[PDB]
């Protein structure tokens, strides 16, 4: 945002907000798969407590 | 006096302070095509060459 002017910045922009995001799907997509791992061992140790 | 396309000159700028409005203020142009940089940015800016 201070080398290249406003229009010739956002193309750029865009590929960054792409990327940050395509980052934290997955991100947020491992944790969603640790987490049911994570309920299904807890609901085993509550099963043997 | 300006040198050959081959054989070119080549000038080493350093320890000044650059008002590039100097340039495109000029009436004489075709291009001012600046690549990874903007006209109007050039006077915010600072360069380690």
């Amino acid at each position: 945002l201070s080398r290249l002017d406003p229009p010739e910045a956002e193309v750029q922009i865009d590929r960054l907000i792409t990327g940050r995001l395509q980052s934290l799907q997955t991100y947020v997509t491992q944790q969603l798969i640790r987490a049911a791992e994570i309920r299904a061992s807890a609901n085993l140790a509550a099963t043997k407590m | 006096r300006f040198a050959s396309v081959y054989a070119w000159n080549r000038k080493r700028i350093s320890n000044c302070v650059a008002d590039y409005s100097v340039l495109y203020n000029f009436a004489p142009f075709f291009a001012f095509k600046c690549y990874g940089v903007s006209p109007t940015k050039l006077n915010d800016l600072c360069f380690t060459n």
